[PDB]
């Protein structure tokens, strides 16, 4: 889905 | 602005395929492409510059491609580090803009999870509230189910979980169920268990303990 | 070597202003412009603007009004600054160098500064051991770990036996709690052998609040 702040990665 | 467009949003492959990322833009933009990759809790790493040319320290693996509007960053035999996030960038274009990314995820076979359980410590008792952690441990495919049980009471909407991004060497996943009570509560019950639920599973694993 | 350090994530109140110095070693400001790059949950990756070697300024159109980028030369110092931040400021930001000094190839990054804008206040975490036992111990391997619980903002670091131990280490993402604050467990499984005989601490910073707890992790009595 989105950016992630917390692993900086892309969701889902 | 340009507008850079990556497909598909996520790529899912085996370990020595090939795989490759499409960066297409709104407008023709010569080979004025960059690519990079990001990894979990990183910043982003330069892998091509210029649609083709190479980077100093970047495996053989990475190639890129593509003239005008549709642009292609290729990797020949695909590793479990290569477990990351990949974006375009243009800058033919002033401002120099990024795509939205491409996710890659690798595929392998299917691992159980180890569980364990753990007890509230006497130290967060004192703070007045209780947290009893399940830990799902080196796990594949991402897909499980928890489901708390206090004292045969299925337990509903008083926990929260936590799942790792892919292991860049074997490629799992873990995963962190953890039900928070108050102490109150906590002290008025006995039994507390978790119980497992994943495909590399032959039936449920339950872990539990008795309070005291 | 090049390398470009930031300055600590934190929180930053709306309509208040955001600061991130850079620090630079392995070559001049003199000779290479640097970048800075932000990267948000809603827009990605996202170029703010650049100081170049002779000291002018680019300035990103929608952030021209406030945004300001300033050096210290001769202490390879950038200073990053914006103003009236809204929530959706929130995010990594970057400062970045190029291959070539007029060029926007990104070879080089800092290591990100993440930025939580926001009416709350901070708040350091509390640490808890998650003891190992016969209960998280199977086929020789026990699991131990650290609960991480309560505090705002994002981020918090979290290491074991002062970065000695790294292999079969999962810190898990943090969660957002029904308090508007984070939580986060970490965990590692090592020999139960190893139990009575290695020492094992998580190391805990979390940076906004200047708050840094070394939790010695032991099987309960």
């Amino acid at each position: 889905c989105q950016f992630d702040l917390s692993t900086r990665r892309l969701k889902c | 602005d340009i507008l850079l467009t990556q497909s598909p949003v996520i790529l899912s492959v085996s370990p020595g395929e090939r795989v490759s990322f499409s960066c297409r833009a709104s407008q023709s933009i010569g080979t004025n492409i960059h690519w990079y990759q990001q990894r979990t809790n990183g910043s982003p790493r330069l892998l091509i510059k210029y649609a083709s040319e190479s980077i100093s320290g970047i495996p053989s693996r990475f190639s890129g491609s593509g003239s005008g509007t549709d642009f292609t960053l290729s990797i020949n035999s695909v590793e479990s580090e290569d477990i990351a996030d990949y974006y375009c960038q243009q800058n033919n274009n002033w401002p120099t803009t990024f795509g939205a990314g491409t996710k890659l995820e690798l595929k392998r076979t299917v691992a159980a999870p180890s569980v364990f359980i753990f007890p509230p410590s006497d130290e967060q008792l004192k703070s007045g509230t209780a947290s009893v952690v399940c830990l799902l441990n080196n796990f594949y495919p991402r897909e499980a189910k928890v489901q708390w049980k206090v004292d045969n009471a299925l337990q509903s909407g008083n926990s929260q979980e936590s799942v790792t991004e892919q292991d860049s060497k074997d490629s799992t996943y873990s995963l962190s169920s953890t039900l928070t009570l108050s102490k109150a509560d906590y002290e008025k019950h006995k039994v507390y268990a978790c119980e497992v639920t994943h495909q590399g599973l032959s039936s449920p694993v339950t872990k539990s303990f008795n309070r005291g | 070597q090049v390398q470009l350090k930031q300055s600590g994530p934190g929180l930053v109140q709306p309509s208040q202003s955001l600061s991130i110095t850079c620090t630079v070693s392995g070559f001049s400001l003199t000779n290479y412009g640097v970048h800075w790059v932000r990267q948000s949950p809603g827009k990605g990756l996202e170029w703010l603007g650049v100081i170049w070697s002779g000291g002018n300024t680019d300035y990103n159109t929608p952030f021209t009004s406030r945004l300001s980028i300033n050096k210290d030369n001769s202490k390879s110092q950038v200073f990053f600054k914006m103003n009236s931040l809204q929530s959706n400021d929130t995010a990594i930001y970057y400062c970045a160098r190029a291959l070539t000094y007029y060029d926007y190839e990104f070879a080089y990054w800092g290591q990100g500064t993440l930025v939580t804008v926001s009416a709350a206040s901070t708040k350091g975490p509390s640490v808890f051991p998650l003891a190992p036992s016969s209960k998280s111990t199977s086929g020789g391997t026990a699991a131990l770990g650290c609960l991480v619980k309560d505090y705002f903002p994002e981020p918090v670091t979290v290491s074991w036996n002062s970065g000695a131990l790294t292999s079969g280490v999962h810190t898990f993402p943090a969660v957002l709690q029904s308090s508007g604050l984070y939580s986060l467990s970490s965990v590692v499984t090592v020999p139960s052998s190893s139990l009575g005989t290695q020492t094992y601490i998580c190391n805990v910073n979390h940076k906004p609040s200047n708050t840094k707890v070394d939790k010695r992790v032991e099987p309960k009595s």
